[PDB]
């Protein structure tokens, strides 16, 4: 059906792709440069903590916040931090802006990301019987029943899988699974042994070809075995709990289906249902049969919360079960979001800052900013020569490492459609001036929006 | 897992004369505060007195959610404790009022006791008849004792649940026939052979004695809130836990107000009124404490504590400043309660408690040396370094966290006012409340 | 139709067609009431606990009646009104209490053979009794 | 009493289980699955 | 049984020629304030007046909550005292108004004389019949029941509407199950099973219940209070119907809605038949507006309008504010923090400070109704308070006195542990100062502001 791409296949890169890591010894002490990164050796290995500190089950509710300047790599060490963990611990990154919805009140927005930080891995045993129905055939009991005639005391099924057949003696209930679920010789079904009852797949795609046409698609044979039993691991967060419990999905009647049909407006989960959850789990935990795996959720630009989103932290952070936190901030002293009369350090309420263990992060050497250059070159698949690498740290210098990262590929371009296979001083020179920096075009501003006039800019 | 609080079991107090022991039951100082917390306590017990606010008062840190939590710990799972921070109440689906009507009314537990009845016993025997095409569906149970058989009827429900829960012969079964719920128990029979897929070969029990049918006293806890939910529909009472009930109308609650009333002299109910904590309470607006001031006055007003960090401030909502951020007509209806922030041996032996419940073993100097972080830095820093320097003491395999796990957690994690110095020492570099900043070296 | 679900000839017909057949809707969509006993309707039917505990007399009565049954003290209930050895008597049929009755309108023969059955046989539990017509003459030392 | 004309019965004890089905719908579709649809 | 603020209050204690006892119903003072409020108890109980207008006017812990809900009591139970606080009138789900017209229709009452019709038997005969449509393909339709009703002295067959069969079939009746049914509503209710066949050995936990005495029909007479509003919302959101509409409005969540001037108009028309009939009497009551400061300007300009409305209760205000800037209109400074124009419409009962002797007597009461026995000297000492700090604070330290004199193994509150309590316990004055001493300066261990 579809016409499956035999060509390679290669990955995009964005401004983080060169983070692999945070770079530490088993000492946790900072190697200068490693796994993509130039540097920041005390907030790596500060980061390096906070990823043990995650990866032991001790932590409940503790916060971090990443200060420092905009281009400081705060946003690399939350991504390397949340690489250091992998894909088997939670990581639910958001900025402070997404918390705005129209849809329910911002402390629902954060408790629900909030939670979907908290994992939950339940380890259950799949007990399936699988196949095209090879064979129905009633067993006739030895005693039937007075005034019936017909008495069943087998109904036996055949079952064939790509790996293998089996003769299956069920009881005769299953005929009424059957009989509404319409099942026939040729069609692909599962018995599950916690309720004896059946379920259809479809009709075996080895009878495609009965008719010139039957309405319904072909299912393929099994390629399993025709009898599974297998530990199946399910990943779960508490927040999918909420919203299970909160808004039920297979609800049969008029009202729910119709309910399905539109759309699934969030809701203000109540703290009771919140905690008796909680209360579930835990006695799940006790039994063994669950482990949680608290994550990471991690607030970019959190100086976008208001008074109100931290006011609520503090009672969040307190819960028994919740995330660690990690805050990356810019704001230097300024006004809180949502207090007008108020300043802090970080765009921070101090009431909450002294919650937080503080990491700052610092420029940028001239050497780093080179090194920086060499490694995101080398990501794009850009290559330089080294008066080209020169200029563009020197622009890294006296301008910003962003811009500098932000040329790669322009004069990339510019050297492949001039015949070059690699980027030399000719095509920064040229890149540096097609692209201007927010400096340079901001004197252009200031020149030519002196006043009004015909050909000024607008203010 | 260890929470803030988590080594709070109590208000360290003795029960017979409310003196605030220095240190028990996890809390430490604050004696003055927690006498006042317990005198609280127990006209919270006594019940008799409605609508009483006591706000708790002092600087940040110092215990004032401690001490709430002790208060919680010490009434244990019967009375209400509705925890609320005050940030809560500005939903988009209910007004403020309407959302603390709801807070006060989770505060109120009503006590319903029944009799039940119970089955329990094996089944001997199962006959089930459907309707061909649906519909109807009809059968018998037997169901047997060491001293009893006896044959019941089923309905479309009990069948349903029969299904479900797959009984057969040979399974040991109750049936709550009040609520009509089952649970298999265990098996007597083995679990036969001449089938496939019966599943689990479930846990062997003897055979149920006595008589069948017992009755069961049993007693359950809903709030007035609970109440009012499922009085105010037909219909959708997961609104209990999605949370989608609207604005509910004042007829529902007048009603039923005077029928939990009657609840009460017919003896059906105990009405057992709890707390409502408001932390924050400085964020609610003028709005909200001119409807908190005139729903303290109702008999079913729980009793009301508060906690505020705020010193002469802003009135959210207006244009003018009061004490604790909180209006003077207001506080006339309050007593207060105000803590004291500690010393250097309270902050040394909340520590140790700290230390003991993440289960971290100091040595003495590193003691000593947190608590001369836990006077400059604070009692929340000090305690961060804990589970910090406990964690690189493992990645030097130490078996006791030394001076200099702490002297290199002091040096990987700044306290707020050496961030603040940070701060103030890279202005140029950070984003200032001009919006302004230079990215250059 | 969706709402209440298939007709019972179109039931009959589904069911005994030589081929199956889907019906409409094919089930009631109607969904299950939340208040299990309360269903649809705001329609309420006065309890006989309530009946009990609205008389202050009736709720202290109730409990004496089950001490004294315990204790087996066959017991006599007078009554000034008529109508209330009836509402009596609806409320000793809604409990298991065993009770006979006089008054003023029971006939002669009727009066003979209830003070008569009442002496013979200890299974009743209480006379309901009419202050006058049963309080003269009459022998209830049992 | 002769047994219904549209409720199969199911009935299972000590000796397992066995469906009975009614005359009546011997010859129709719901007896396919039993051996004895029309 | 619980003790709040008001619970001694029992009534304005007014003379027949109504003049205030000095002290009586648990007042203490306030007389000229509480023979005001008896001449509007008077206006109240003689109907003949609506929309009148009443500010009690006086600062905060004058008593003026108290007066109001005197005034409730000594209206008693059968008028509508309807009390709302300022801050109850701005919904999420309607505009403010229609809370304000919501809250005017509640507090006027209405009882009204109902014959409700009925049906009422063990079913013993139900025999659908139906007809094939044609092909509107939702298939055949039950076209009406046939239905068997015993009654201990009668029986009927009836032949019902398929609509009633609806209300028959989702009420889950069965042969053998006792019925009531409303005709009209056409709404039905399944009492139980029969006392026949009430064998034990059912599952189902069915009532069993005798066979109705009487007839089968019955017409039966009861009497409902209701209020104007609870026409409004009856007919805003219909669900009283066997109709698809009534059916599926007990599906829907339920949600407010801005009930229409045309519809309240409508429903005058219809109470004044009930009138006109004989079957109902019109008992006008009061809305108390408590804080009514909270109030902004399009409220208070809503309420001329709905004041001069030809029926409306009398409200009661009451304002605990100097001259203040009007909610809504920064620009505008009044007394009460009333528009000027509005409080032209207004009849002002001032409310007073106490006098010390006063606030030892109100002590006294307080005491006892609390159960507090209360030495003289410790009374002296609690009444130093509320002279030198507010009355409520002295109020409010009965209560932590009482146990810590009972902890203290005493039968009776002495003045120690008044003294202890005044510790324990601030004021809002002295919780102010401390304030002041330690937020002196900012720090690590300083108030926030
Ligand atoms: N120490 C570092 N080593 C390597 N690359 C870095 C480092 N710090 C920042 N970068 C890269 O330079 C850019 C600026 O860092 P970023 O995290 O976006 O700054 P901010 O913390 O202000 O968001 C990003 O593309 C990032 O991947
Ligand atoms: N008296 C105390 N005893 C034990 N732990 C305390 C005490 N006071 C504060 N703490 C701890 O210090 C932290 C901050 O105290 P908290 O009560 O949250 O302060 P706040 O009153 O500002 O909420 C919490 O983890 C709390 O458990
Ligand atoms: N004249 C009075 N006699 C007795 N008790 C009074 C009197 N005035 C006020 N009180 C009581 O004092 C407390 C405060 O009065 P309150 O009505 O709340 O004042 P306001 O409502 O004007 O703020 C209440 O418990 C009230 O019952
Ligand atoms: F005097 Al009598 F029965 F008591 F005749």
């Amino acid at each position: 059906i579809s016409e499956v791409r035999g060509n390679t296949r290669d990955h995009r890169t964005a401004a983080h792709t060169h983070i692999k890591g945070l770079g530490l010894n088993s000492s946790g002490i900072a190697e200068k440069q490693a796994a993509g990164f130039v540097g920041q050796c005390a907030a790596r290995e500060a980061c390096g903590v906070v990823v043990d500190l995650i990866k032991a089950h001790k932590m409940a509710g503790r916060g971090v916040l990443l200060a420092g300047g905009p281009g400081t790599g705060k946003t690399a060490l939350a991504l390397a931090i949340s690489q250091e963990l992998g894909t088997k611990i939670p990581f639910c990154p958001i900025t402070g802006s997404e918390i705005y919805s129209t849809e329910v009140k911002k402390t629902e927005v954060l408790m629900e990301n909030f939670r979907r930080a908290i994992g939950l891995r339940v380890r259950e045993t799949k007990d399936v019987y699988e196949g095209e129905v090879t064979e129905m055939t009633p067993e006739e009991a030895e005693n039937p029943l007075g005034g019936y005639g017909k008495t069943i005391s087998t109904l036996l099924i055949g079952l064939k899988s790509a790996r293998g057949q089996k003769k299956l003696r069920l009881d005769p209930s299953i005929y009424e699974a059957i009989q509404k679920e319409r099942v026939q010789v040729g069609d692909v079904i599962y018995i599950e042994t916690n309720t004896g009852a059946c379920k259809r797949v479809g009709r075996s795609d080895a009878y495609a070809t009965e008719f010139d046409l039957e309405a319904e698609e072909y299912v393929p044979i099994p390629k399993g075995e025709v009898h599974k039993k297998k530990e199946i691991v399910q990943d779960v967060t508490l927040h999918d709990l909420d919203v299970a419990n909160a808004r039920p999905q297979g609800g049969q009647d008029i009202i729910s289906m119709m309910g399905q049909l539109m759309k699934p407006k969030m809701t203000e989960i109540t703290d009771k249902l919140r905690m008796e959850i909680n209360k579930v789990v835990q006695k799940y935990i006790n039994q063994g049969v669950a482990e949680l795996i608290p994550g990471v959720l991690f607030i970019d630009e959190a100086h976008m919360l208001d008074i109100e989103c931290f006011t609520y932290l503090n009672k969040a952070l307190e819960s028994p079960i919740a995330p660690i936190v990690v805050l990356a901030s810019n704001r230097g002293i300024a006004t809180i979001r949502g207090a007008d009369d108020l300043k802090a350090a970080h765009g921070i309420p101090p009431d909450f800052l002294q919650r937080l263990l503080i990491i700052p992060t610092h420029p940028y050497e001239p050497d780093e900013i080179r090194r920086i250059v060499r490694i995101r070159a080398q990501t794009e698949g850009v290559q330089l020569t080294d008066a080209a690498v020169d200029r563009v740290a020197e622009h890294g210098v006296r301008i910003s490492l962003r811009y500098c990262l932000q040329l790669l590929a322009p004069a990339s371009i510019l050297a492949r459609v001039n015949g070059r296979t690699q980027v030399d001083v000719q095509d920064i020179a040229e890149a540096e001036e097609l692209f201007l920096d927010a400096r340079r075009s901001a004197n252009i501003l200031t020149s030519t929006g002196e006043s009004g006039g015909l050909h000024g800019f607008i203010s | 897992l260890i929470a803030a609080h988590s080594h709070i079991r109590g208000l360290g107090v003795d029960a017979d004369t409310l003196e605030p022991r220095p240190s028990s039951q996890g809390l430490v100082g604050q004696e003055k505060a927690r006498k006042a917390a317990a005198v609280v306590l127990e006209m919270i017990k006594q019940g008799k007195i409605a609508g009483r606010a006591v706000l708790i008062a002092g600087p940040p840190s110092t215990g004032k959610t401690a001490i709430a939590m002790g208060m919680a710990q010490s009434l244990g799972q019967d009375v209400p404790f509705t925890t609320l921070a005050a940030s809560e109440i500005f939903s988009l689906e209910m007004s403020k009022t309407e959302a603390l009507t709801q807070a006060f009314r989770k505060s109120i537990g009503v006590r319903i006791k029944e009799e039940s009845e119970i089955m329990e016993g094996e089944v001997v025997e199962i006959q089930i008849d459907r309707s061909v095409t649906g519909g109807a569906k009809q059968g018998k149970l037997t169901i047997k004792t060491t001293d009893m058989e006896a044959i019941y009827d089923m309905g479309s429900k009990m069948i349903d649940a029969m299904t479900k829960e797959r009984v057969m012969a040979g399974d040991i079964i109750s049936i709550d026939k009040s609520s009509g719920k089952i649970t298999k128990l265990g098996r007597s029979y083995a679990r036969s052979r001449d089938y496939d897929a019966m599943g689990v070969d479930t846990k062997f029990l003897q055979c149920p004695e006595g008589e069948l049918q017992k009755r069961k006293e049993v007693v359950h806890t809903v709030s007035l809130h609970e109440i009012d939910v499922i009085n105010s529909r037909t219909q959708g009472f997961l609104a209990l836990f999605s949370g989608d009930t609207g604005e509910i109308r004042s007829e529902i609650r007048d009603q039923i107000n005077t029928k939990v009333a009657e609840w009460k002299e017919e003896g059906k109910a105990e009405i057992v009124p709890g707390v409502l904590f408001i932390d924050e309470v400085h964020m609610l607006d003028i709005e909200c404490f001119s409807y908190i001031n005139r729903a303290l006055e109702s008999d079913l007003a729980p009793i009301v504590i508060m906690a505020s960090n705020r010193g002469v401030s802003r009135i959210r909502g207006t244009d003018y400043k009061s004490p604790h951020g909180l209006p003077l007509d207001f506080l006339d209806r309050v007593v207060i309660i105000n803590t004291h922030p500690y010393t250097p041996d309270e902050l040394r032996q909340i520590l140790s408690i700290r230390a003991q419940e993440e289960e971290v073993d100091l040595t003495p100097d590193a003691l000593a040396l947190l608590t001369k972080i836990g006077q400059e830095a604070g009692l929340r820093y000090a305690s961060n370094l804990i589970t910090t320097s406990q964690l690189i003491a493992a990645k030097r395999r130490a078996k006791q966290v030394g001076v200099e796990d702490v002297q290199r957690s002091f040096k990987l994690f700044y306290d707020p006012a050496r961030s603040v110095r940070f701060v103030q020492e890279s202005e140029k570099r950070l984003i200032g409340n001009d919006g302004v900043v230079d990215f250059s070296y | 139709k969706a709402l209440f679900g298939p007709t019972p000839s179109e039931i009959k017909e589904a069911s005994f067609g030589p081929r199956p057949v889907t019906l409409y809707p094919p089930r009631a969509l109607l969904p299950a009431p939340d208040h299990d006993k309360q269903r649809f309707t705001n329609i309420t039917v006065p309890s006989m606990a309530r009946f009990v505990t609205d008389s202050g007399k009736l709720a202290k009565l109730d409990e004496l009646l089950r001490e004294l049954k315990e204790g087996g003290h066959r017991v006599l209930l007078y009554f000034q009104m008529t109508r209330m050895i009836d509402l009596m008597e609806e409320y000793l049929t809604y409990r298991n209490y065993k009770y006979c009755r006089l008054d003023g309108s029971t006939k002669l023969e009727d009066r003979r053979d209830t003070v008569a059955d009442f002496q013979t046989r200890p299974e009743i539990f209480i006379f309901l009794l009419s202050t006058r017509a049963g309080g003269l003459g009459i022998n209830l030392t049992t | 009493k002769r047994p219904d004309p549209m409720m199969i019965r199911w009935v299972n004890n000590k000796m397992g289980s066995v469906v009975a089905v009614p005359e009546e719908l011997l010859g129709t579709h719901a007896g396919v699955v039993f051996g004895a649809g029309p």
